[PDB]
């Protein structure tokens, strides 16, 4: 994810949507969930993917 | 017998040792460029459905 390494002419959604359909997943990053509560399939399909989380020293145990 | 002012110089001559300049070749980087991210050769599907 270095700056400056993917142009205009070569963008980062076309890479790695492109990565993406090769893997039978679609281009847009988006797959189709369902409703846990109603069992039935939503009209959206929803974007989902993997994100690095980092946890924050600010807990409500200390204010 | 003691010593006195002469005529002026007429001129100055100032000397300094000075190189040259090369050729323009502007050699930018070794590897140049942002080099792109790229797709790896095949790749496969590394998932399937159930059923």
């Amino acid at each position: 994810a270095t700056p400056f390494i993917f142009s205009e002419e070569n963008s980062a959604l076309e890479y790695f949507g492109e990565m993406l359909k090769a893997a039978g997943y679609n281009f847009y990053g988006t797959e189709r969930l369902y409703s846990g509560i109603s069992g039935l399939e939503l009209e959206a399909d929803i974007f989902i993917g993997v994100v690095y989380y980092q946890r924050l020293r600010h807990m409500v145990s200390d204010k | 017998g003691g010593l006195t002012c002469a005529s002026a110089p007429q001129g100055t001559l100032r000397i300094l040792e000075g190189p040259q300049q090369s050729l323009s070749g502007s050699p930018l980087q070794p590897i140049p460029a942002s080099p792109p991210p790229q797709i790896p050769p095949g790749l496969r599907p590394r998932f399937c459905a159930f059923g």
